[PDB]
Parts: C-alpha cells; sequence; structure tokens
RNA sequence: ACCUGGUCUUGACAUCCACGGAAGUUUUCAGAGAUGAGAAUGUGCCUUCGGGAACCGUGAGACAGGUGCUGCAUGGCUGUCG
RNA sequence: CUCAAAGGAGACUGCCAGUGAUAAACUGGAGGAAGGUGGGGAUGACGUCAAGUCAUCAUGGCCCUUACGACCAGGGCUACACACGUGCUACAAUGGCGCAUACAAAGAGAAGCGACCUCGCGAGAGCAAGCGGACCUCAUAAAGUGCGUCGUAGUCCGGAUUGGAGUCUGCAACUCGACUCCAUGAAGUCGGAAUCGCUAGUAAUCGUGGAUCAGAAUGCCACGGUGAAUACGUUCCCGGGCCUU
C-alpha cells in the first residue's frame, strides 16, 4: 500500500482515540429516551462537528507488514499472504497445516 | 481450594508443567490433572497473490487445556506453587 | 446383574444395560414406541433380541445421545448386541453372522475446498 | 509444480517453531508485530554476524530472544558490550524487559540459512553463480550432510532471460516427513535484478 | 430510514445557511454539497443548489419536497439511452 | 357474497375469500373475521346475510378497493411530479429500490427487447 | 467399471412385511432421502390395493411385478454408418429394478390427487395388464422381437 | 487506486541541519471540508543550573513520494498437465 | 458408564485353502471394530504453458517530481437497448398452511456474546445476570412426527415488483444497507439446440456455525440430520500411461 494510505490509517486511529470519550457522551445523549429533545438535537449537531476520522468505522484493518486492505485476519493482524509466509517459517506460535 | 487452569499450544509442554505442579503440591491433596477439551481454531487462506480461489492452505492452532485441583492447600503448598516456575509457552491461571 | 454394552453409530452413542426381565425396553426414560416414532428405528432396536429369541426374557435400560433417530437406533442395536454377548458368549457367532457385531464406521465426509459438498463439484463450462 | 514449504510441513513433527509463546487473541497480533520488528532489527544489526535463526520466547511479561550465530564472539562483543546494546534496543522495541541469549552454530556449512546467505553474498560480489553453488554442495557433503540441494533463480550472469539452475548431492527426500530437512532462502540484489537462492540440507531421518 | 428517535438529519452548516437566508430575505441560491441533509419546512421557498458530483443543481424547495433528502432532486448519473 | 363493491367466492373459507378484496391480506382478513366473531374456516355461502353485513362493517374500517387504488396512484403521481430520483425511476419504468439494472430487472423492464 | 470390483450392498427388509423387494421399491419411490414419507405412500397404496385385490399386499405387489417385468431388452451397438439395437436377456435382479422403476414412473405421471392413490391405481392396472408401466414392458418386448435378427 | 471541484509543494510519509517554541489542553469565527485567522490554558522531563531529548513548529536543500510502465528484465508466491 | 485428552494396543497378506514359474502375486476363507491402500486429508517428481501476479510485497530498467506526489468535499466503482458464466427461489399435494411435539454436530465471544424480566404485531427497545467460557451467552436445529385444513387452481402454488409505515448500525443509509409490519401479488404449470455433477454415508435434500465485518451473503469455508439409484460390462466416444510402427 502507498505510504500515504498507511499514514491515513495512523491519523484515523489517533483521532478515534482522542475523541472516543466525547463521541460516547454525545451518542448516549442521543440514544437516551429521557434526554430532552433539545438536548438530543444539540448532541446530533455536535457529533457532526467532530472530525469524521474520529469515528472508528472510518478505520480499515490493514496488514501490519504491507498495509494490504483486503484478506486481513484479526487474530494475526496480517493479510493472508504475510500470514502464510510467517506460518511456514514457524514464526506464528502453535500454527501448522491442518487435516481432518 | 486452589484451582489451576493451564493452557498451551503444545501438549507435551503442558503435560510437563502439570506434572511439576502436582508433584510440588504433593510435597496438599490434588485432583487430576483433568484433560479439558482442546480448542482447535482453524484458518483458511488463499495461497496465490492473485486469483486461483480454489488454491488454499488450511491452518489450525490447537489450545490444550488442563485443570488441576488443589484441595485443603497448605500455606507451604501455596507458596511452593507460587515459587515454582513453569516453562514459557504455558499460560497459568490460579483460582482461589 | 446388569450386562452393559456401548453402541456407536454416526454421531450417536448409546449405553445399554440388560438384566433378566419381561420384554421391557426404556430409552432415555421413555418407551421404545414413545422415543422412536419410525417403525424402522423400532425394528433396528428389536433386531438383536429377535435373533437371539430373548425378546421377552430381558429388560433393557438404554440411554442414547447425539446424532439422529436412525443413528441412535443403530447405536442402540450395537450396544444391545454387545450386552447380549456379555450375557452369553455363544450368541456372538449368530450376531456376527447378522452383522450386528460390526461397528458401522461410515461418517459424514468433510466438505473440501473448491467443492460444494464432499464430492459435489461446481458446474463446469 | 509448486512444492510445500519444507520447514512448514515438518512443524511439530521433526521441526520446532521459531516463536514459542502463548497469547490470547487480544495480544496475539501485537506479539507477532513485536517479534517481526525485533527480528527485523537483529537481522540488520547482525548482518555480518552470520545469524542463522532468531528464537523468540515470551515468559511472563518478559521477552527472551535466542540468537543462533556461527560467530558467537562478534555478536557478544567485548565483555558482552555488543549483546547489552542489542538487549536495550530489543527491550525498547518489545516494550517489555528483554533477555538476549547467544547460541553458537557449529558447522555453518551445514546450516541452510548460512549457506544461502553466503551464496547471495558471493553473487553480489559478482562471483560466478555455478562456482558458488558447487562449493556449497561440496562443503556440506564434506561436513557429513546426508544430502544437499541448492537452487539459484534469476538473471544468472546478468542474462536477459532469467533461468533456474540447481545442484543436488546425496538424498533430499522432501516427501518424507520424518526426514530432517533444513530449508532456507536468501535474495541477492544485483545490478541486473534480484536473484533467489534456495538451500535444502538433509541430516537424516528423525 | 433514520430512526424517528434520532430525529431528522441536517448538516449544521446547511442549517445555519438556511436560517441566515430566511432572516435576510429572498436570496441567491444556496450552494451545498450536503445531499444527505433532509429538507425542512423553513427551506420551502428557497432555491438550494445541490452538488451532483460535477455541478450544483438548483432545487426550488416546495411543501411536497419536505421530508426528502436534497440529493433526491439532483441526479448523479447521466443516461440518454443506448443507441440513442 | 358482495362486499366492498366486489363479489367474494362463496366456496372458499372466509379467511381466504376476504383476501379477494383489494387492500385485504391474510392478516387483515383474520382481524376482520375476529372482530365479526366469524370463524375463518366457515365458507361464505354458509354465512347468514346478517353475518355478511357484520363483515361489511369491518371491511369499511380499512381503506380498500378503489379508495386504496386512488391513494396508491396519487402517491406514485406525486413522486413523478416531484422529479425525485424515485419519480424518475417510475417514469423510466426502471427499479426504484436500488436493485441492479445491468442484468435482471425484468419485472420492471418487461420482456427482453432485442437490439 | 473397468475394474469390475463392485460388491452387493445390504438392504434392510421393509419393517411391516419384512420384504427386501418392498424395501427396494420404497428406495425407488423415495426422493431427497425422505424414506419415512416414501414408506407411508407405499404402505397406504398397498393397503388400498389389497382391499380391491382381495389378496395379501405382498401377493398383490408380486402380481403387478410379474406383468411389468421384462424378459428381454435392447442395447445399442454402432455398426459403421448405422446403429443396431441388439436384444439382450435381462438378468433377474435387473428385471425387478426395471419393473419397479417403470411402475413408479407411470404412477408419477398419473392424474390422481395423491401419490398413494396414483401408485395403487398403477399397481392395480398392472395386475390387469392395462397401465403405462405394462405398455413400456410391451414396447421393450416388441423392440427386442423386431431386432431378434441381431 | 477513478471523476468533478476546492487546495499543498522538502511535502501525507523518513533521515539530516539551523532556528523558535514543552508536548499538549480547552474554546471562537469563516469555510463543504481541506484549511486559515484567533483566544485561553498548560510549559514539563533530563538537567556536568553546559545541558540535552519528548514533541510541536519555521527555513533551506540533499531528498521524500508514485496502486505510474515493463509478469516479455526479475525474486517470491500460484494455476496447469496430474 | 458416556465423554474429555494424554499414553498405549490393534491389520501384518499375519493365519488357512486354492492358483501361480518350488516367484512376485492373485482368489476365497477364518478371526476381528476394522482386511488386503479399512474411510477422508495433508503430501504434487524432471519439466510444460515467455501461463498468472511490477496493484500484497520485493526488485533491474524506464518515467513523473509546485506533479503521474499530497490533502478535502461530493460523485463513481451499484449506470442498462443487450449477450454470457456461477448461483438462489420456484413452478406445488413425496406439497402449502395451522397447531402440537422429537432427535445433532461444529463453532464464536470482552469497544464482545448477552440470559431473565418488562414493552412492542414485529424488526427491536429498556433493564440487567452470567461468561475471556466442557460452567455463561449466541441458541430455535430443520427435514421429521401427530392432528387438522387446502383439492389440482396460476391455486391457501410462487413471492418478483411497487405504495405506505417502521427498526437498527453508522458523523451520515438520496444516489446506495440490512431488517420488520400492512398492503400489493409479476414471471413461472418443469424448460430448444446443447450441457454439468455424482460410485456411499456419496448424490439428493434439511437445517447449524465461522472468517471478513460498525452495518451489509443466495458467495466462500466448515458442521452434523435424513439418505438413495446404478455399474451387465468395455463394442463405442473422450482423455491418460506403457510397448511397437
Ligand atoms: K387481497
Ligand atoms: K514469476
Ligand atoms: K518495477
Ligand atoms: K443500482
Ligand atoms: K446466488
Ligand atoms: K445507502
Ligand atoms: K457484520
Ligand atoms: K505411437
Ligand atoms: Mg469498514
Ligand atoms: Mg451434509
Ligand atoms: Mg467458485
Ligand atoms: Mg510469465
Ligand atoms: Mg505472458
Ligand atoms: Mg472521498
Ligand atoms: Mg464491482
Ligand atoms: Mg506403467
Amino acid at each position: 500500500a502507498k505510504q500515504s494510505m498507511k499514514a491515513r490509517e495512523v491519523k484515523r486511529v489517533a483521532l478515534a482515540d482522542k475523541y472516543f470519550a466525547k463521541r460516547a457522551e454525545l451518542k448516549a445523549i442521543i440514544s437516551d429516551v429521557n434526554a430532552s429533545d433539545e438536548d438530543r438535537w444539540n448532541a446530533v449537531l455536535k457529533l457532526q462537528t467532530l472530525p469524521r476520522d474520529s469515528s472508528p468505522s472510518r478505520q480499515r484493518n490493514r496488514c501490519r507488514q504491507t498495509g494490504r486492505p483486503h484478506g486481513f485476519l484479526r487474530k494475526f493482524g496480517l493479510s493472508r499472504i504475510k500470514v502464510r509466509e510467517a506460518a511456514m517459517r514457524g514464526e506464528i506460535p502453535g500454527l501448522k497445516k491442518a487435516s481432518w | 481450594r486452589i484451582r489451576i487452569r493451564l493452557k498451551a499450544f503444545d501438549h507435551r509442554l503442558i503435560d510437563q508443567a502439570t506434572a511439576e505442579i502436582v508433584e510440588t503440591a504433593k510435597r496438599a491433596q490434588v485432583r487430576g490433572p483433568i484433560p479439558l477439551p482442546t480448542r482447535k481454531e482453524r484458518f483458511t487462506v488463499l495461497i496465490s497473490p492473485h486469483v486461483n480461489k480454489d488454491a488454499r492452505d488450511q491452518y489450525e492452532i490447537r489450545t490444550h487445556l488442563r485443570l488441576v485441583d488443589i484441595v485443603e492447600p497448605t500455606e507451604k503448598t501455596v507458596d511452593a506453587l507460587m515459587r515454582l516456575d513453569l516453562a514459557a509457552g504455558v499460560d497459568v491461571q490460579i483460582s482461589l | 446383574n446388569q450386562y452393559y454394552g456401548t453402541g456407536r453409530r454416526k454421531s450417536s452413542a448409546a449405553r445399554v444395560f440388560i438384566k433378566p426381565g419381561n420384554g421391557k425396553i426404556v430409552i432415555n426414560q421413555r418407551s421404545l414406541e414413545q422415543y422412536f416414532g419410525r417403525e424402522t428405528a423400532r425394528m433396528v432396536v428389536r433386531q438383536p433380541l429377535e435373533l437371539v429369541d430373548m425378546v421377552e426374557k430381558l429388560d433393557l435400560y438404554i440411554t442414547v445421545k447425539g446424532g439422529g433417530i436412525s443413528g441412535q437406533a443403530g447405536a442402540i442395536r450395537h450396544g444391545i448386541t454387545r450386552a447380549l454377548m456379555e450375557y452369553d458368549e455363544s450368541l456372538r457367532s449368530e450376531l456376527r453372522k447378522a452383522g450386528f457385531v460390526t461397528r458401522d464406521a461410515r461418517q459424514v465426509e468433510r466438505k473440501k475446498v473448491g467443492l460444494r459438498k464432499a464430492r459435489r463439484r461446481p458446474q463446469f463450462s | 509444480g509448486q512444492k510445500v514449504h519444507p520447514n512448514g510441513i515438518r512443524l511439530g513433527i521433526v521441526k520446532p517453531w521459531n516463536s514459542t509463546w502463548f497469547a490470547n487473541t487480544k495480544e496475539f497480533a501485537d506479539n507477532l508485530d513485536s517479534d517481526f520488528k525485533v527480528r527485523q532489527y537483529l537481522t540488520k544489526e547482525l548482518a555480518k554476524a552470520s545469524v542463522s535463526r532468531i528464537v523468540i520466547e515470551r515468559p511472563a511479561k518478559s521477552i527472551r530472544v535466542t540468537i543462533h550465530t556461527a560467530r558467537p564472539g562478534i555478536v557478544i562483543g567485548k565483555k558482552g558490550e555488543d549483546v547489552e546494546k542489542l538487549r536495550k534496543v530489543v527491550a525498547d522495541i518489545a516494550g517489555v524487559p528483554a533477555q538476549i541469549n547467544i547460541a553458537e552454530v557449529r558447522k555453518p556449512e551445514l546450516d541452510a540459512k548460512l549457506v544461502a546467505d553466503s551464496i547471495t553474498s558471493q553473487l553480489e560480489r559478482r562471483v560466478m553463480f555455478r562456482r558458488a553453488m558447487k562449493r556449497a554442495v561440496q562443503n556440506a557433503m564434506r561436513l557429513g550432510a546426508k544430502g544437499i540441494k541448492v537452487e539459484v533463480s534469476g538473471r544468472l550472469g546478468g542474462a536477459e532471460i532469467a533461468r533456474t539452475e540447481w545442484y543436488r548431492e546425496g538424498r533430499v527426500p522432501l516427501h518424507t516427513l520424518r526426514a530432517d530437512i533444513d530449508y532456507n532462502t536468501s535474495e541477492a540484489h544485483t545490478t541486473y535484478g534480484v536473484i533467489g537462492v534456495k538451500v535444502w540440507i538433509f541430516k537424516g531421518e528423525i | 430510514p433514520r430512526s424517528l428517535k434520532k430525529g431528522p438529519f441536517i448538516d449544521l452548516h446547511l442549517l445555519k445557511k438556511v436560517e441566515k437566508a430566511v432572516e435576510s430575505g429572498d436570496k441567491k441560491p444556496l450552494r451545498t454539497w450536503s445531499r444527505r441533509s433532509t429538507i425542512f419546512p423553513n427551506m420551502i421557498g428557497l432555491t438550494i443548489a445541490v452538488h451532483n458530483g460535477r455541478q450544483h443543481v438548483p432545487v426550488f424547495v416546495t411543501d411536497e419536497m419536505v421530508g426528502h433528502k436534497l440529493g433526491e432532486f439532483a441526479p448523479t448519473r447521466t443516461y440518454r439511452g443506448h443507441a440513442a | 357474497a358482495r362486499i366492498a363493491g366486489i363479489n367474494i367466492p362463496d366456496h372458499k373459507h372466509a379467511v381466504i375469500a376476504l383476501t379477494s378484496i383489494y387492500g385485504v391480506g391474510k392478516t387483515r382478513s383474520k382481524a376482520i373475521l375476529a372482530a365479526a366473531g366469524i370463524a375463518e374456516d366457515v365458507k361464505i355461502s354458509e354465512l347468514s346475510e346478517g353475518q355478511i353485513d357484520t363483515l361489511r362493517d369491518e371491511v369499511a374500517k380499512f381503506v380498500v378497493e378503489g379508495d386504496l387504488r386512488r391513494e396508491i396512484s396519487m402517491s406514485i403521481k406525486r413522486l413523478m411530479d416531484l422529479g425525485c430520483y424515485r419519480g424518475l425511476r417510475h417514469r423510466r419504468g426502471l427499479p426504484v429500490r436500488g436493485q441492479r439494472t445491468k442484468t435482471n430487472a425484468r419485472t420492471r423492464k418487461g420482456p427482453r427487447k432485442p437490439i | 467399471p473397468r475394474r469390475r470390483v463392485i460388491g452387493q450392498r445390504k438392504i434392510l427388509p421393509d419393517p411391516k412385511f419384512g420384504s427386501e423387494l418392498l424395501a427396494k421399491f420404497v428406495n425407488i419411490l423415495m426422493v431427497d432421502g425422505k424414506k419415512s414419507t416414501a414408506e407411508s405412500i407405499v404402505y397406504s397404496a398397498l393397503e388400498t390395493l389389497a382391499q380391491r385385490s382381495g389378496k395379501s399386499e405382498l401377493e398383490a405387489f408380486e402380481v403387478a411385478l410379474e406383468n411389468v417385468r421384462p424378459t428381454v431388452e435392447v442395447k445399442s451397438r454402432r455398426v459403421g454408418g448405422s446403429t443396431y439395437q441388439v436384444p439382450v436377456e435381462v438378468r433377474p435382479v435387473r428385471r425387478n429394478a426395471l419393473a419397479m422403476r417403470w411402475i413408479v414412473e407411470a404412477a408419477r405421471k398419473r392424474g390422481d390427487k395423491s401419490m398413494a392413490l396414483r401408485l395403487a391405481n398403477e399397481l392395480s392396472d398392472a395386475a390387469e395388464n392395462k397401465g403405462t408401466a405394462v405398455k413400456k414392458r410391451e414396447d421393450v418386448h416388441r423392440m427386442a422381437e423386431a431386432n431378434k435378427a441381431f
């Protein structure tokens, strides 16, 4: 993946961590039935103001070694190609070819 | 009563670690080691960089699980289990 | 004393206890008729006793788990056969000839990569 | 056709894992990433130290790294000065307390990774590919290897058409799982392009 | 559709613009990229130019348009028929 | 027999027969019958004229037949007059709910028209 | 196959009448592995048949089978620019297989409301040599008679 | 990774140097946003009270960057006969 | 006892008879859970196609460098006279629907799985246990079975399409999400030429789980339930191996 694309992910993770508490507050106000309609309305408007990259859904899991945006596996944090290479070298603990 | 849950990716390593624990505790009464169900986590990956969807590798990580029960633990026994150092690659959870 | 046999078929495992009795069969705290609606399942369960002609001479307490009705019926038959052989060794030869003694090793074949099922292939052009 | 990775197929049969730690899903990916960065640093740092294999263990909250090197002295340094420097860097990369163990590799000619690295070094020095391969095979068999195979692929001799050349002596039974096959690869970076080297060394069954 | 409890969605910048325009009087068409913003009753009688990806399309808000997103009235793809 | 300006089938069970009315499905049919106190299995022929009248009153509660058709027509007409995306899809006789048009879409497009 | 190593597969006898032949007939009627559904149709059909027949179910089925079974059949052999239908004697197991398959096929094509009714009607017609299953046996025999020369 | 329009040019992402600023934290206005113009609050860590390095900037210029081309220059990986 | 999972035992043409060149082997038989490769998988020789991948990555060379680099909003990748591939759902009664009621395997889970209870027709909502799990949760197996009904109809088949009304995730569902409710109720009555899969727990059919993943499977990967037909054979068609010409 391009250097910029990897950089974009780093920014998104940082912003998400920065505003996580604020976003959770606003969302809770909007969700609550007890909260006033005016309070809800203000919360909705405030959430829009926050940077878009602050939302976790904007983040795309990428292979940690290559930054590949497809074929990712969460357990290893690697794409299928890099997973295979590491597995064969015995770098991934407990992982072997399986038959049944 | 002290319950010890052992987890390892290698069955041989876990068996040695359990044997150490049971012996150390014996030097309080112990129940088992009990062989708990091994978890087999399977993964399937495409092995070509491009296309060839039917070309795959299937991998598995087996997590071995052992339960040892220390009943009426002596104060010395408790300390002996804490002092005992098991092999790396064996995860140890102690429950009281 | 109770004579015990273990029977397995497909994913079913059956525990059979046989004692001298009067043709009473209980499966998982239910009558044979209650537990098995299918006539074939009942037939399979009763096959060993009919062969040895001890249908009304014994009482069977059976517990079965796993698989389905046909698997459970087959597992019970295997377990009964084993129990009968424990009760009387001479019965084995007749039971063996019937094919009750053999444990049916047929299992569901795993799905394989690039195949729709175990053997079914995607349509080719 | 394509062949299974000889080390990978033998894992848990006659070949041990290079990383031997237990982690939950939460920490598994982080441990893999840390292992990668540790191995990356050490490989670059000890490029001239003839490192064959880096074994990473994670006992408790600490990382224990075992470096297998043909030349133990150069890695250790003077009064363990060099190894201590490595330990400090590894601890920073790992983010946990680091312990470094140095294991000597006797018979580097019988070590697939070392043989491959030697060949690639020679290719970069513009040594003739055939000579490098033949010497490697001869050396291993002299040292008592039951068999060896060496394959070199790419623009050999700077030829416009890339080709693959291989030499084998003794037994190299890749289909035999019990057979102890040391396999490793190296890449030579030349003016004409990358040349790939693969080495298989058989050390007997089991 | 957006849950009723959350209420109608409008981009804050568009809302501010609409309020200012209403207060000011009859105004030159408002230029917005907010296709996702719901049309509100206050917007009625205002012309909003909604981006279609390449150009801002003038939309004169009417009572019927209320409760619809602005992007609904600006078409993104151009098709004049095959073999036309 | 005759409800909502249409003739319902006498031979069918009431619950099925009522579905003949436009704007009445199985759910509404069951609700109407429950309110009328008439069993679903009972055939329309079996029902007395008084029972039929009770059914007629229940049907009158829901918009049905011509009134429903007028409402549906107006709703589609409004969209087409609006010139909203949906309206345009109605005008062109193409899918309105974001389905694929590269293939399929035969229900809206009709039988395949050779180039 | 070329190897010809095929061996017989045991068929459990039908529960009600203890007949392997009837169990085969259930398997032929069965669709999608639903043997219970298939058995219900056959048992219902046999009872209906037995009432009209005035015979035991197994006897009535056997009478139907006797009428539909083919003694001889034709196998195609290509000779140059032409193909010759060659008459071949049907072995006894195949005779049953063909008879049952034809009866089921005929029953499926009938217009009666349920399969059990269709099967009973087909089975009854076969006993009196009148159904499409018996017609298929007639056609097979005629084709074999015509090609007796080959 | 494409398009339309709005934007930046040692640069989103590195190393180096000089210089000024702890880093950061909370807010205002304009803007579609990028961003720009502001305000307020922190001002630590190390420290041979020479200092550093933490990280923000600003200014060069060596460079960075490219999912740009050639799989008919290649490695690696893969299909295929099987 | 079932089961869990470590360590062992067991199958060797070992035994027996016949055949065969005093052979290799073959055939049948016994015992045995298993018999001659017991079943399935992994495992892919030297090479072939300048086969695929410079967009995983790496890399020779070339090319751009206030732009072929970098940032942002909106749009597009979802277009639609049409052609093809792979699927899903059907065309019904071996079925549809209603009610009642049996029997699995495998797997996942902490920015997670989420019970119970209350509320809503429902999708869901609120409240709130337990569980980093043989413990708790996902989680209901379905086909089946009993009983009733429908009665061969474009139907009580089919469920496309469209209107209206909602839910949930998400800054945000217009382009362009899934799902729910009410209403609507298309084509389709078994498919030209042609063509595909499959030899047994297989095909067929029935549900179940997982990866990816905020949300978004009829795909993919995996799991059990039910469970066939047929193989005489090698003349033919096609492909492959070996010897010869
Ligand atoms: K209706
Ligand atoms: K290549
Ligand atoms: K290149
Ligand atoms: K579309
Ligand atoms: K599909
Ligand atoms: K959408
Ligand atoms: K999801
Ligand atoms: K030849
Ligand atoms: Mg995402
Ligand atoms: Mg299956
Ligand atoms: Mg496919
Ligand atoms: Mg090529
Ligand atoms: Mg090519
Ligand atoms: Mg964008
Ligand atoms: Mg696409
Ligand atoms: Mg040969």
